[PDB]
Formats: C-alpha cells, structure tokens, sequence
C-alpha cells in the first residue's frame, strides 16, 4: 500500500546516491563511459507493485514493451513493435494465442472515461497485425483482422472472426462466428468452417514459427559486432 | 352603416363594464377558480439521476 511506496522512493534515493558515489570514483580515475547514450530500454518495464508475470514457455520479443500488470499464458507469442501496456488492471494474455508485430493493448489510462475494464485475450486468439485493442474483452478461438481498432467494453466471443480495418464501437459484442467489418463495424456475413480449421490452424503456426524464433533468438551475443561498434 | 356601429359597440360596452358582479362565477379547475392547479399532472419529460457527486 502506501507504506510500501514510501520504502520504493527510498530506494530510489539511497540507489541514486549510491550510483552517484560510482559516478564520482569512476570520473576521479579519468573514464567517462557513464556518459553514453546507450538505449535505456527494458522489455518488460513494470511500476511499483505490478511486475509484468510472464510464462517461461512463452516467447516475448526484444522489441515489445510489456508494461503493468500484463499476464502471458503459455505458448503465446509477443512479436516484434507490440506495446502491451497494463498498469491500471490487469492485462491477460491467453495460452496458445499470439500478438503480432506493431500491435498494442491498452487499460484505458484516464479513470474519467467512466470505469477501466481489464482486458482479457482468451485462448488460441490470432490478434493480428496493427491491432489496437483499447481495453477490451476477447474470447477464445477467434480471429482479429489487421488494422482492426477495438475499443473498451466490446466482447468479442468464441469464433467472431473480425475484419480487417475494423473500428468496431465501444460496449459492442460481436456474435459468434459472425464477421464485422468497416466503419464502424457491420455485419458482412457469416464465418465458414474452413476458415474456422484456418484460425486454430493459423494459430499453430504462429506458435511453432515464435517456437523457432525464441530458440534462434536467444542465440549468444556474436561479440563480434561487439567489437565492430567499438573499432570504428 | 359603418358610422352607425362603433357608437353603438361603445355605448353596449360601455353599459356592460357599468355592472360586474364583482363576484363572478368561475370553475374552480378553471384558471382562477377555487382548485386551480389542484393536483396537477406531472410534467411529461424529467428524469432524475443517481449517481452524482461520485469519484473516480
Ligand atoms: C556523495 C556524492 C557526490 C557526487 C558529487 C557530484 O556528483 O557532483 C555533481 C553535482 C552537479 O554537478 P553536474 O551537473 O556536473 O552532475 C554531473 C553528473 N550528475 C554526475 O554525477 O557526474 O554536484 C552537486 O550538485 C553536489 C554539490 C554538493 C556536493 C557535496
């Protein structure tokens, strides 16, 4: 609670001071490499009391930026751009689903748009490409198109596929297995069955594929370009 | 005539305005009776919120 915080800023004040005294030894013996520009980036950014919980089976690019309380499930994958940011409520990420490249989750920050509402991913959800889900509930096993805009309070349920460049509007729910498209979101047509085998199929693969990634991508150094950004 | 009729609406008016009845009858539902706006019915439209002076 507010105790806690209070112990946080101390901390901050006696690292600080500390880092300062380091400073100073390090600029008496004649070195200034505390003076680079180097990128201050963390992949998995909290704040005080939310420590963003991440499953260890589950891959998480060093491009992404988790922030909050963001909670992975297993296999999901993170990808490249996406900046899930969860510090007002929780932000749950299904197992087996993916979050794709240049994509985002928000909670809604300001409190005076009414009430935050968490955001849930269910399971197997192919978020797709420039998706900009504002703090909205997803269920399980259903597609979400590229460039969609979902806002807070829309409940996309089990198999409601959404089109692309879909601007679907805020307390909206999508019915199953029906697709919405266009601005705003409007009913098109009803989702068939192989593209129902496509989504979980889809999902698989995107699974695998990060599988393949995760392993290539956390591959040593290679110092050589270690050497090569310092001879120059 | 014309010229015979604004004297005679004058002089009826006139001895008209003359007695009154100070008193005169008026329903009382009627606007200036005895129960005018008695119980009268609720306005059509207002609504009265709830939630107010709430926060966050
Ligand atoms: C015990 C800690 C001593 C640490 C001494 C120290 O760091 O001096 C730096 C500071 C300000 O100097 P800079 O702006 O160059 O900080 C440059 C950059 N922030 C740096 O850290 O080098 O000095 C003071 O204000 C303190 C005056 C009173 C000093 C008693």
């Amino acid at each position: 609670g507010t105790l806690g915080r209070a112990f946080y800023s101390v901390g901050f004040w006696i690292r600080e001071t500390g880092q300062a005294l380091d400073r100073l030894g390090c600029r008496l013996q004649g070195k200034n490499y505390f003076r680079e520009q180097l990128s201050r980036h963390r992949t998995l950014m909290n704040v005080f009391d939310k420590a963003p919980i991440v499953d260890k089976e589950a891959f998480v690019a060093p491009s992404a930026s988790v922030i909050g309380d963001v909670h992975i499930g297993r296999g999901s994958s993170i990808w490249y751009g996406c900046v899930l940011r969860g510090d007002v409520n929780t932000v749950s990420v299904g197992s087996g689903t993916n979050i794709q490249d240049n994509s985002l989750v928000h909670v809604a920050k300001s409190n005076l748009s009414g009430k935050v509402h968490p955001t849930i991913i269910g399971d197997n959800v192919t978020i797709g490409h420039s998706a900009v889900l504002h703090g909205c509930t997803v269920e399980d096993e259903t597609f979400i198109g590229m460039g969609a805009t979902l806002l807070d309070g829309v409940v996309v349920e089990k198999h409601g596929m959404v089109a692309a460049g879909a601007l679907v509007r805020q307390n909206t729910r999508i019915p199953s297995g029906e697709v919405w498209g266009g601005n705003p979101a409007r009913f098109l047509r009803k989702l068939t069955d192989e593209e129902i085998a496509f989504i979980s199929q889809s999902a698989t693969n995107y699974s695998n594929l990060a599988q393949a990634h995760a392993a290539e991508n956390a591959k040593p150094l290679n110092v050589i370009e270690f050497e090569k950004v310092l001879r120059k | 005539d014309v010229d015979r009729i604004d004297k005679l609406i004058a002089h009826g008016e006139a001895e008209y305005n003359k007695w009154r009845h100070p008193d005169p009858y008026i329903v009382p539902w009627a606007p200036g009776g005895s129960k005018f706006c008695r119980n009268p019915t609720p306005p059509a439209g207002i609504e009265i919120v709830y939630n107010y002076g709430l926060e966050d």
